């Protein structure tokens, strides 16, 4: 499981926002897969 | 849904191997009993046309051994060019003895700038060197002419081959996304019909 | 001096013992091409299909600007085929079927084949093929493109840049037939 | 369907073809349909 | 003789395609005419066969959690009896062993004079196979074959006819044993129950023609 | 990659339709005469060595996938007097018979449809020194690509077109070294009224109108070995379209669209050059070039290396070009190959060019 | 490639031409011809051996023919005597082999 | 023997005594609009919408590796 709070673009202005606002880098997942190799190997301690 | 039914069936139909492929190029096929490679005129036989491989030797017929056989298809179609490159070096040192230096590179291009899984693209390189020492030993058909009821004079002989090859993968920069190697498990341009 | 000279009806026997310094023969000099003769032919046959196609279908459906099809036919039947030489030196193998299958059946090969005292011993351009006596780095058989040969006395050195127009397929096949594996769930099951 | 020949040498030749159809609606779910076809063909053999 | 590491490949395969695996392989096949043997007068085609070999395969990732490779798991276990576990489950281990002896015959003089009883008329033909093998699904698995076969023909040369125009007869004796022990992948304490699979068969075929009449068949 | 392409009516004009000039990097203005040269300058056919000549071309399409997908061409050049010829070419696009089938009784008749684009053009060159030729060429462009449906009206879009070439080829110069020749070329094609494909002037597309410039030089050594490089510029005479914006979001695209679409072809053709606020340099992306080298060997064999590079900016058309030309008697056989170097796939990959010229009539001695 | 300008690349070029692979088809010529030498049969073994054997202790061996054929083709058409000294440095192995 | 029949945007493939193992749609720019490697003799819906686009190329592979291609009219 992966989760991101997101950052909302702001609206209520003009129609056309540019790119960098509606998707913004902080809502951006860049996961290193190492990463969730390591919590499984620490999840293999934690009992159901 | 973990349960999983894993098998095998066997399909033979008629005498010899059915390659899946038809009018493969002479020389590109390669068959492989246990780990060995087998010779085209001993081992095996192979009929181009019809893709069909007979192998020959009674003690693989009768021995339930996986034979591997590895061949060139060009009965394909919509696949991405591929550029294929290299040069190989045969410096003979003697009468018995030859050095090899084989590099080869192959390059796909993809359709597009996105690789999706499945469809990707290959960047690869290989490098080898190889040596072969064929002599003729004398004392091998001597030694046979000692045994007891053996007067023979063919000679006997000695191979020594041996060979090293490195490979170095890479994906081609034409799909990469700000100069990384991507592979796209959903761009979700093919959903919603 | 007679030798030296040449024109004497007996000195082409005595330049043999001659020093090379003294004379030229040309027995032993070639020109880019082995000769002047040029014997690239063809074979085969060309067609051509030039006429009218008309279509009408009583679909009252249709739009009336849809009521018949009037279009120019115009096809191609090419099943030519080139074989030859151009100066003992180069050969020449074409193939061109616009019947044929998808790809790889169109043939074309031109081989440039020098004197063994050459550097360069062959030059290949068109259909190549790259074979390799190794086991762990494969070669290619289905190639287009220039594969280059260069010798250096005892080094040989093989070139090739060229688009690979087959792909490696593999099969495993116990006691004569080729094996298929097969993987299912059980949500997979034979449905309706 | 028609067709004529003509030699016109040993290598060349020309045929005239025609053909026409027509396929008359027996039963509604069908349109009467006209295929025309004609024209020449020249052959080159080497 | 080969030795290949994780991450060598074709130049054609893919990323997932490429080895995942260090691979270790031999095999060695020795082809004995040992009909040489004897002497040349009476001629025996007696030729032997030997294959042995094996292969060994350590795979880069763990099969048990599919994705944490096997040295970091092995780094990360601290406990002697499960890093063995971890190391030994993981190998996958191949050994093929091969015995021939087909083709037994012995050939005719340069001019003699076919028999029904003679010893020409037969051919014999054996076969061993044995695989042993070992990896993460089975702790234990052995398939051993036998093919014994013995072949006669005889072709007949010149109320009705009772003499046979031909005879014809082979026998064979076909015996494959399969040996299953599914492995424990938590723990090497006993493993699962052997299970056996025995194909031990005794095949024999004959025929004869007669040409009783001109006519009759 | 490819930012504003421009876009034109009947783009299948545009595609090299012969072996010889394909395997040259998709040149033709400045090469030696031959009978292909129609597509590139109708002005050499007035310098051709033999009196007529016929040629097939073949060009296939998508050849992994399908048969029948291609581009055929048939061109006949007559020259009649030592300083004129006539010249007639038909270029074909088709993607074959197609079989229009429901289930429907299967043994039931069926409609075949072919849809196609043609063009057919007729030429005529006239030398006006012995260095020097021009040629006027009138062309008519027909494209039925478009199969009948319901509320689908399957009308053939026509469209008519002028060529003006130039072809200057001076005489034999001899040199330190060698004996070139040298030659010069330009060909303006495709000025015609804009085709409308849905038959409503509203919607209309240009036509390709196209600017070719080109010069080469013959090295001949040994008087049996000949090296033709030659080099050309090609320049679409079709303004460019707007862009992301040319000082309400859509508002200015679509004034921007609605200016552009209300630009006649003749207006258009000068609105091509410029209509930039920099200088040679700015504009020098929107000019295509090739460089091409043609071994000749005793007049018999052909071989063609040729470069063709677009900006990448507009079509990404990058490419190298492999060329063989052989001569029997008086049959020509041409092959050509293309390796593409552009991200954008090339419909011409892996794909072999097809041509064959006879040569007939008498024989023209060249100044 | 010309014989009569003495660049580095025309003399390097002709030198490597000559030795690749004109004098060492040359040379194979002449080490074949001299192993059919010592293959013969031609030994008397009646008197004293000659110390040298040659090839009449005729059948005229061709392999000795190539390697002078192939010494001849390297001294004419690679030779580089521009101004009176040679510029090939492989032709006197040429003249050796000849 | 082998026929491709569209009625309204479906595309229905009928083999005489031949079964089929995979199924490739194209379009005429080469790009493959579907794919399906478990064929059953049966129907295929393909996306409608194909920006202004009817021909296409059907390719079919069999049993053995044999190649069937047939030319349809998106209808
Ligand atoms: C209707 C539509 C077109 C059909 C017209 C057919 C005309 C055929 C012309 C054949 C051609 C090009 C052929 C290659 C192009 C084919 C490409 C096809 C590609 C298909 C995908 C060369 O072909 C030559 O081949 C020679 C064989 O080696 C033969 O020589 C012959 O052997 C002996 C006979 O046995 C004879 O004694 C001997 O004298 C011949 O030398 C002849 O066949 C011919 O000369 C043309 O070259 C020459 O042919 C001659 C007439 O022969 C033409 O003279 C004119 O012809 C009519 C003018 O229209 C007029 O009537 C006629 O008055 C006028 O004299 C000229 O044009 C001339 O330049």
């Amino acid at each position: 499981q992966v989760e991101i709070p997101l950052k909302v673009t702001k609206t209520g202005g003009s129609c056309s926002i540019s790119p960098d606002l509606v998707w913004m880098d902080d809502n951006s997942i860049d996961l290193a897969l190492d990463l969730l190799t390591r919590m499984k190997i620490k999840a293999m301690s934690i009992d159901i | 849904n973990k349960f999983l039914l894993r098998g095998k069936y066997k399909s033979s139909g008629s005498n010899g191997i059915p390659i899946g492929a038809f009018n493969v190029p002479q020389g590109s096929v390669v068959v492989t009993a246990a780990g060995r490679v087998l010779v085209e005129g001993i081992d095996y036989s192979v009929d181009y046309q019809l893709g069909r491989v007979q192998i020959l030797d009674p003690s693989l017929q009768a021995s339930n051994t996986p034979i591997e056989v590895s061949l060139e298809n060009n009965s394909i179609f919509g696949q991405q060019t591929r550029r294929f490159m290299g040069f190989n070096i045969e410096h003979k040192i003697s009468d018995k003895f030859v050095i090899g230096g084989t590099y080869l590179k192959m390059t796909e291009r993809p359709f597009t700038q996105k690789s999706t899984y499945g469809q990707e693209s290959v960047n690869n390189t290989i490098f080898g060197f190889n040596g072969n020492y064929s002599t003729e030993v004398p004392f091998l058909t001597r030694l046979a002419n000692k045994l007891p009821n053996i007067d023979t004079d063919v000679p006997s002989n000695l191979s020594i081959r041996g060979e090293v090859a490195f490979l170095r993968p890479d994906a081609p920069k034409a799909s990469d996304f700000q100069g990384e190697a991507t592979i796209y498990v959903d761009d979700f341009e093919g959903s919603q019909s | 001096m007679d030798a030296i000279d040449g024109k004497k009806t007996g000195a082409e026997a005595a330049k043999k013992d001659l020093l090379p310094r003294y004379y030229i023969n040309s027995s032993l000099f070639e020109s880019i091409f082995g000769s002047n003769t040029i014997d690239v032919k063809p074979t085969g046959s060309v067609e051509m299909d030039l006429g009218v196609r008309y279509t009408k279908q009583d679909n009252p459906a249709f739009s009336p600007r849809n009521r018949s099809s009037l279009t120019f036919d115009f096809d191609q039947r090419i099943s030519m085929s080139l074989m030859g030489k151009i100066g003992t030196r180069l050969e020449v193998n074409a193939n061109y079927d616009t019947q044929s299958t998808f790809a790889f059946q169109n043939l074309f090969k031109l081989a440039y084949t020098p004197s063994e005292d050459d550097i360069i011993q062959k030059v290949e351009v068109g259909n190549v093929s790259m074979p390799l006596n190794s086991t762990l780095i494969r070669g290619a058989q289905s190639l287009f493109g220039v594969k280059t040969q260069l010798q250096f006395g005892r080094t040989t050195i093989t070139g090739v840049f060229s688009e690979q127009k087959s792909q490696t397929k593999s099969v495993v096949a116990e006691n004569g037939g080729t094996v298929q594996n097969f993987d299912l769930y059980a949500l997979d099951y034979d449905n309706d | 369907k028609l067709t004529a020949d003509y030699s016109f040498s040993k290598n060349l030749t020309a045929i005239f073809y025609y053909d026409h159809s027509f396929s008359k609606a027996v039963i509604s779910t069908s349109f009467p349909l006209t295929n025309i076809r004609s024209g020449f063909t020249l052959r080159y053999n080497f | 003789g080969r030795k290949s590491t994780i991450g060598f490949g074709s130049l054609e395969q893919g990323a997932n395609e490429r080895d995942r695996e260090d691979v270790q392989q031999y095999n060695i096949v020795t082809n004995l005419n040992l009909g040489k043997l004897l002497p040349k007068k009476w001629g025996i085609n007696l030729p032997f066969n030997y294959a042995i070999g094996e292969e060994v395969i350590t795979p880069e990732y763990d099969p048990f959690n599919q994705d944490i490779k096997l040295d970091q798991l092995i780094r990360e276990t601290t406990d002697q009896a499960e890093k063995d576990n971890i190391r030994t489950r993981a190998i996958d281990y191949t050994k093929r062993k091969s015995i021939n002896f087909i083709g037994v015959r012995k050939d005719r003089a340069p001019e003699q004079k076919p028999h029904v009883y003679d010893i020409e008329n037969f051919t014999f033909s054996q076969s061993y196979n044995q695989v042993e093998r070992h990896d993460y699904e089975v702790a234990d698995y052995e398939d051993e074959q036998s093919n014994s076969a013995v072949n006669y023909a005889y072709t007949f040369q010149p109320n009705f006819n009772y003499l046979p125009s031909n005879i014809s007869f082979n026998t064979n004796i076909l015996r494959q044993s399969n040996r299953q022990q599914f492995r424990e992948v938590e723990v090497e304490g006993i493993g699962l129950d052997p299970l056996y699979r025995r194909n031990f068969a005794f095949n024999y075929q004959y025929g004869f023609g007669f040409n009783l009449t001109k006519s009759l068949k | 990659d490819i930012e504003r392409p421009i876009t034109t009516g009947v783009p299948f004009l545009l595609v090299a339709a012969d072996a010889r000039a394909a395997g040259l990097g998709d040149q033709g203005v400045a090469t030696s005469s031959d009978v292909f040269s129609q597509q590139w300058n109708p002005a050499k056919y007035a310098f051709a060595e033999d009196a007529q000549g016929l040629s097939i071309s073949y060009t296939p399409y998508l050849t992994d996938l399908a048969n029948d997908i291609s581009l055929g061409q048939v061109t006949y050049y007559n020259k009649i007097n030592d300083r004129s010829a006539f010249a007639g070419s038909f270029r074909y696009f088709g993607f074959g018979g197609i079989e229009l089938r429901q289930t429907g009784d299967p043994n039931e008749p069926t409609r075949e449809v072919n849809p196609n684009e043609f063009a057919l053009d007729g030429s005529y060159s006239l030398k006006l020194s012995e260095t020097f030729s021009m040629a006027v060429a009138a062309r008519y462009i027909r494209s039925n690509l478009k199969v009948a449906t319901e509320e689908i009206d399957a009308s053939a879009a026509g469209s008519f077109a002028v060529d003006v070439a130039g072809f200057y080829q001076s005489e034999e110069i001899a040199y330190s070294d060698f004996n070139g020749r040298w030659r010069a070329g330009f060909n303006i094609q495709n000025l015609g009224p804009k085709i409308s494909y849905d038959h409503d002037d509203l919607s209309a597309n240009f036509l390709p109108a196209n600017l070719r410039v080109g010069g080469g030089f013959d090295f001949i050594f040994d008087d049996y070995n000949k090296l033709g490089v030659s080099l050309e510029l090609t320049k679409l005479l079709v303004p460019t379209p707007p862009g992301p914006g040319t000082p309400s979001q859509s508002q200015a695209d679509e004034a921007n669209y609605k200016k552009y679409k209300d630009i006649g072809w003749v207006s258009g053709i000068f609105k091509s050059f410029g209509d930039a606020p920099g200088g040679f340099s700015e504009e020098l992306k929107e000019i295509t070039y090739s460089a091409a080298a043609e071994y000749m060997y005793q007049d018999a064999f052909a071989m063609r290396l040729g470069y063709y590079h677009e900006s990448p900016m507009k079509g990404a058309k990058q490419f190298f070009s492999l060329g063989a030309g052989f001569k029997y008697s008086m049959i020509k056989v041409d092959v050509s190959y293309l390796f593409s170097a552009s991200k954008v796939k090339n419909p011409l990959e892996n794909t072999l060019r097809f041509s064959l010229t006879f040569n007939f009539g008498d024989k023209y001695e060249t100044y | 490639c010309s014989t009569k300008n003495n660049t580095f690349v025309n003399r390097n070029s002709h030198a490597l031409s000559t030795k690749y692979n004109i004098l060492y088809n040359g040379g194979l010529g002449l080490e074949k011809g001299l192993q059919a030498i010592k293959a013969n049969d031609q030994d008397n073994f009646w008197k004293m051996l000659p110390i040298e054997k040659m090839q009449f202790d005729k059948t005229k061996n061709p392999d000795f023919e190539k390697a002078e054929t192939k010494a001849t083709k390297a001294i004419q058409k690679h030779s580089m005597n521009i101004g009176g000294r040679e510029r090939n440095y492989q032709i006197d192995e040429a003249y050796l082999m000849l | 023997s082998f026929y491709v029949s569209v009625k309204d945007k479906t595309i229905k493939l009928n083999s005489t005594e031949d079964v089929m193992r995979e199924v490739s749609i194209f379009d005429i720019s080469g790009k493959l609009l579907y794919n399906n490697k478990k064929v059953e003799n049966t129907e295929f819906q393909v996306s409608n919408f194909q920006s202004g686009n009817q021909v296409l190329i059907v390719k079919v592979t069999l049993d053995n590796g044999n190649i069937i291609t047939k030319k349809i009219v998106f209808n």
